[PDB]
């Protein structure tokens, strides 16, 4: 398809397109300062941290490197328990995402606590 | 038996200099469009004061080596210079002035003070001039020997019109440190100025700071919490000044009680400046009041703090300040468009052994901010009357046998901010650590 | 506790707080240039490399990803051999750190040589 | 030897020098703006993305962390089949590299597809 | 006696008699981590769901 090619597609169908989504991220050396040089300087900066802040988060979430990895925290079924075998390959990413959106903050702090706090101690506990 | 084990995220720091930036409390201003302090184009403060306490740990500070002073004192000069730039340059103002006194039959202190004057001002056309009648003060003109007068600036500096839509009200400024850094906080009561604070804590972003400019005293500032607190660097030196913080304020009233008139004249193709046209009513001195009995009770707390570690069996004599410029001699402050100069000889006439009060106040127009010979701002006049009410927080002194002379000092504007930055220092976070453990 | 909450604590007690130490790292798009825009531009930059220069070092030290990992170089006991079972959970991080500080440069170059030079060859030596 | 010390050397001999090549990458706080402050600002920026764009690529190529790792895509022998036991430790890196240079773009997109597309699905396919 | 308009209000700059004013076609590239949507629907209202995005 292409970059954002599987946008309105099945989540399982759009599972196998992640590489094209990640390649199409991040020129002219010797900038001046005048007008457009400001924006190109601003273009260089905003590409960095917006690449990097989530790249911090995968190290926070222990899922370092490109992996579709899964955690050890259970799914709370209070978060719209809707046929999670069926709906997982039915709708889209997109419309499903705003359904999740009211609780994503609650998830993330539990993610950095579940295996990232606990299961990152215990290999030192067996390191003897 | 033991191998080196690495650690990431260790809570340990060093001390370092870094760049540091604004944080505003987000309001809806939209009136003076932008003030001198660029509250616009500043990040809004997080309204979550995350103040994390530090247990059972100490750290010796120094209020005399805070580079935060030197960063901010750079910025206050620079912001002042930045907003002052795009307005009208009063280059053709420096002319020969025909002048005389304004109220020639007057007995009061204001006699011979305001001066009616005359011009030949260049209009917006190239070959048209204009005779202009205006009013000025004693502290703005100089004789040449209706004798010819001349402004002060033309000796040294040039003149910028002070942009008559902006304000000067000191907005509280917070200072957020960047990521990978932290700001320590002392929180110890009766802190010496240089010592290990036991009750430390840290934040990302400090509390409000009002960058007010003041001489001889500390208007509008932050209170103390326990008592009169004395700070200095070398109490045995005569070169180090004296920082005093008070546990209670004094409500000062100040006023410029004159109903005035501002006129306007286009002097160039777009250059139209404002000048002190006329006074309605009749001429009244500008002054400031203070509760006398409150202030003696306030000053009685001071000498007790003085006689603790200095001059127990020794008289404590206050004198008026010595002399020099008006900024280093008298109390000087802006109060929203006017620059007061209140004589303070009636507060330092006192000794000690073992019903209000009135200060006369002068005002200027042409200001030499931060002793920069080369720059001189012309403030515009203000219509109406001025009704400034303010607290007091601090006091700046200096020391000149069994006799002690304390004269009131000032001068350096950086000493104003050490009274606000002694509670803080800047640390660089180090998230590394290497220990030996039992694993290979 | 919180960010820097376990500052004057036991190293083993402050072992289990590393996630809060790392989350509280790294806004306003469309900057101008005037005064504060310079500092906010400077605020964006200094957060990057001070996050990143040590993030290089863990890849240098082979301890990629958030791991309290240990090396294979032995501890030299000339570096203040003081009861390394006892003192390891007694004092603090802080006061112990400046004790180590005279030799940390010597450690780090050996770290990038011990398993990072040698033990990163030998999996290619068995890759046949 | 040193940084770029094994430049005209054997590829196997220059295999064991990668750490010095990577340490000698990436100062003055509180910059002004005038002339040299522009270039030092430009010096800070260009060190970031030129460190980072290939650091993206190893996560793209699945070879996250410093590893001399190998892929699962076979070598196409149309790309100058010249005695790949012999020549691999004969010439240099340098002169060999421009020989490869006409086809390196073709390689890289196959690298992100070979094990990075396919073999990064199938652990989820056995994740049941 | 005549007088120019400007002197009421503004000042005057000479308009640099070597430059031009021809409107060059300008493209707008968005930075990385962003995208620009396109409607492509004929008879688009001004505010509506474009299907042919
Ligand atoms: C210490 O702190 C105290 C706080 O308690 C400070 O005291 C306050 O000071 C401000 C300003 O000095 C004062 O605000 C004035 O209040 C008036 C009554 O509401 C307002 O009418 C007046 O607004 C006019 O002036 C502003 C500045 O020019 C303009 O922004 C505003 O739009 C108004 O301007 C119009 O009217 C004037 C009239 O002449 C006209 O010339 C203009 O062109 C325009 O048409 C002020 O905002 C507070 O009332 C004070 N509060 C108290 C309790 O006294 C004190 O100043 C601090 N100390 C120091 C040294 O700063
Ligand atoms: C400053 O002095 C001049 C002296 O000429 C005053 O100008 C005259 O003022 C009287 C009454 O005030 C008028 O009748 C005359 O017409 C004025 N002369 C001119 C040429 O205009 C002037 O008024 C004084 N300034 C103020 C503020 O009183
Ligand atoms: C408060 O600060 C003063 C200095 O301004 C300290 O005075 C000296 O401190 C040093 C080190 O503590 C001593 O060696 C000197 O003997 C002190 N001199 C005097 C005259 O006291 C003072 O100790 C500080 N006090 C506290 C409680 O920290
Ligand atoms: C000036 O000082 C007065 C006290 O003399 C301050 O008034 C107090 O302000 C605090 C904080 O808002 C309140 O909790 C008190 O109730 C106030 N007391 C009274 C009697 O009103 C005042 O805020 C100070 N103003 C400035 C600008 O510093
Ligand atoms: C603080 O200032 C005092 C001066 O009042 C210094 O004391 C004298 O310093 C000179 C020069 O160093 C010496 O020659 C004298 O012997 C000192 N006198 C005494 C009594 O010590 C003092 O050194 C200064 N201290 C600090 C810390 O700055
Ligand atoms: C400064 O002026 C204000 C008002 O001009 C004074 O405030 C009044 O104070 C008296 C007694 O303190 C009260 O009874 C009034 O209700 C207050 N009026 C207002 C409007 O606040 C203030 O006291 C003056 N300060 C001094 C030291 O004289
Ligand atoms: C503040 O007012 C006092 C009022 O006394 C002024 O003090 C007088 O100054 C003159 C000039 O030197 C002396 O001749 C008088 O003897 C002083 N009076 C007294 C009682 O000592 C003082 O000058 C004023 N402040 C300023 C900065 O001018
Ligand atoms: C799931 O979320 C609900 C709130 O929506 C909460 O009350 C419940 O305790 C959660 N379940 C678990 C197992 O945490
Ligand atoms: C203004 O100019 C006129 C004629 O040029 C002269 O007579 C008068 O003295 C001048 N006044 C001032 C204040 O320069
Ligand atoms: C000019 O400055 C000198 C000192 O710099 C001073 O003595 C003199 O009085 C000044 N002249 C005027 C007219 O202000
Ligand atoms: C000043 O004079 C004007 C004249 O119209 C009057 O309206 C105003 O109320 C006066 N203000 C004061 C404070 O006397
Ligand atoms: C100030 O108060 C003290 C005692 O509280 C007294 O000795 C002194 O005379 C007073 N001074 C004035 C000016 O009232
Ligand atoms: C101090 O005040 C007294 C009266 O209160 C007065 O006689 C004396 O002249 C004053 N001295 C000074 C230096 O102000
Ligand atoms: C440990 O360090 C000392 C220097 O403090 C050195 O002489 C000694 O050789 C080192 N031990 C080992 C095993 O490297
Ligand atoms: C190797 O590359 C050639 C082009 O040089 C191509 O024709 C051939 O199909 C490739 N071989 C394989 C196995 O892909
Ligand atoms: C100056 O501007 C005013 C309105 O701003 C206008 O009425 C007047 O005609 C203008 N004068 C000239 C000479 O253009």
């Amino acid at each position: 398809l292409g970059f954002l090619g599987a946008a309105g597609s099945t989540m399982g169908a759009a599972s196998m397109t992640l590489t094209v989504q990640a390649r199409n991220l991040l020129q002219q050396h010797l900038l001046k300062l005048t007008v457009w040089g400001i924006k190109q300087l601003q273009a260089r900066v905003l590409a960095v941290e917006h690449y990097l802040r989530d790249q911090q988060l995968l190290g926070i979430w222990g899922c370092s490197g490109k992996l579709i990895c899964c955690t050890n925290v259970p799914w709370n079924s209070s978060w719209s328990n809707r046929n999670l075998s069926e709906i997982w390959d039915n709708m889209t990413w997109l419309q499903w995402d705003k359904e999740i959106s009211n609780y994503t903050q609650i998830i993330y702090g539990l993610l950095e606590e579940s295996q990232n706090q606990q299961e990152k101690n215990e290999q030192d506990l067996l390191a003897l | 038996n033991l191998w080196v084990t690495v650690y990431y995220g260790v809570p340990v720091w060093k001390d370092a200099e870094t760049t540091l930036f604004c944080a505003s409390d987000a309001k809806a201003y939209e009136t003076e469009k932008h003030n001198v302090w660029a509250t616009h184009e500043c990040v809004p403060t997080d309204p979550n004061p995350q103040e994390i306490h530090l247990e059972n740990v100490t750290e010796e500070f120094n209020m005399w080596k805070n580079n935060m002073v030197e960063q901010m004192h750079t910025d206050i000069i620079e912001l002042w210079d930045q907003s002052l730039k795009p307005c009208v340059k009063l280059t053709p103002l420096c002319v020969t002035l025909q002048c005389t006194n304004y109220a020639p039959k007057l007995r009061s202190m204001m006699r011979g003070e305001i001066k009616n004057c005359s011009f030949n001002m260049t209009t917006e056309l190239r070959d048209k001039k204009q005779k202009v009648y205006s009013l000025f003060y004693r502290l703005d003109v100089v004789q040449i020997n209706n004798k010819e007068y001349r402004l002060i600036n033309c000796n040294t500096s040039a003149i910028t019109q002070a942009c008559p839509k902006v304000s000067f009200e000191p907005i509280p400024i917070h200072y957020c440190a960047p990521a990978g850094f932290a700001i320590l906080k002392c929180k110890d009561k009766k802190f010496n100025g240089t010592g290990p604070c036991p009750s430390v804590s840290t934040v990302q972003c400090t509390h409000g700071i009002k960058p007010v400019v003041s001489t001889q005293l500390l208007l509008n500032g932050s209170l103390a919490e326990e008592e009169v607190i004395i700070r200095s660097e070398n109490i045995t030196n005569n070169a180090k000044n004296i920082l005093v913080q008070l546990n209670t304020p004094v409500q000062i009233n100040c006023t410029r009680p004159n109903n005035n008139t501002v006129k306007s004249i286009r002097i160039g193709p777009g250059q139209a400046f404002y000048y002190f046209g006329d006074v309605l009513g009749d001429v009244r001195m500008a002054h400031c009041n203070i509760s006398k009995a409150t202030w003696n009770e306030t000053l009685g707390k001071v000498v007790k703090q003085l006689r603790k570690h200095f001059g127990n069996n020794t008289i404590i004599r206050f004198a008026q300040s010595s002399g020099g410029d008006l900024e280093v001699t008298t109390h000087s402050f802006n109060c929203g468009g006017e620059f007061f100069y209140c004589n303070t000889s009636g507060l330092f006439n006192s000794t000690w052994i073992s019903d209000s009060l009135i200060l006369p106040c002068r005002i200027k127009q042409i200001i030499n901010m931060w002793q920069r010979i080369g720059q001189a701002m012309y403030a515009p006049p203000i219509q109406g009357v001025i009704r400034c009410v303010s607290n007091i927080t601090g006091l700046i002194l200096t020391r000149d046998s069994t006799t002690e002379t304390f004269r009131p000092g000032g001068g350096d504007m950086r000493d104003n901010w050490r009274s606000e930055l002694y509670k803080y220092k800047v640390v660089k976070i180090e998230p590394l650590g290497v220990a030996p453990t039992r694993c290979k």
